[PDB]
């Protein structure tokens, strides 16, 4: 029962630490990064065969 | 084939999870405290199927 105990107070860590407030909005900023600098790179592709 | 054995696991588990109720029903019974009956779920606190 204690080490039943002991993971229920890593449990409470683990959600505190590995979640955190806004986390989607910082990976939806990257992931708009990303698109940006695709469609660059589109472009570019783009206008080789013309 | 693997989806045939998963249907013949999958009744296992449910005999295994009836087995685990019986057990647990039985042990809560005994106990007859309050206190006692809790220490007992905080083990199985994991354990829930």
């Amino acid at each position: 029962l204690e080490t039943i105990k002991k993971q229920q107070e890593l449990a409470k860590r683990q959600v505190q630490k590995d979640m955190g407030s806004q986390k989607e909005k910082w990976e939806k900023k990257k992931l708009e990064m990303i698109e940006t600098a695709e469609a660059s790179f589109h472009e570019n592709l783009a206008k080789n065969p013309v | 084939k693997f989806d045939d054995d998963f249907y013949e696991f999958r009744s296992k588990i449910k005999e295994l999870e009836r087995r685990l109720a019986s057990v647990i029903t039985q042990g809560f019974d005994d106990y007859d405290t309050i206190y006692g009956r809790f220490k007992l779920l905080d083990n199985f606190e994991g354990l829930l199927t």
